[PDB]
């Protein structure tokens, strides 16, 4: 989508594997604010907004 | 033939969807218990 009309997808009721994203070499920026990438794969959240 | 669904008119903001296997003189007796505890 365009940045003015950015797409928001709500992610619920599944298992989110963050190590697949973190260990990928295809991403230039993976800057996390407020949480560290190492403990993302352990913690649990109510909803994820993408 | 089932060809009439009139239960709703709209669906705006969904939080949870779950599709499962079917649960189902009077011949069948179906007992259900529904509880709302801690969400
Ligand atoms: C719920 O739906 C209405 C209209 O469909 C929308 O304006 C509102 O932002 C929605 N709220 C959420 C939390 O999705």
């Amino acid at each position: 989508a365009s940045v003015y009309a950015w797409n928001r997808k709500r992610i619920s009721n599944c298992v989110a594997d963050y190590s697949v994203l973190y260990n990928s070499a295809s991403f230039s920026t993976f800057k996390c604010y407020g949480v560290s990438p190492t403990k993302l794969n352990d913690l649990c959240f109510t909803n994820v907004y993408a | 033939m089932e060809s009439e669904f009139r239960v709703y008119s709209s669906a705006n903001n969904c939080t949870f969807e779950y599709v499962s296997q079917p649960f189902l003189n009077f011949k069948n007796l179906r007992e259900f218990v529904f509880k709302n505890i801690d969400g």
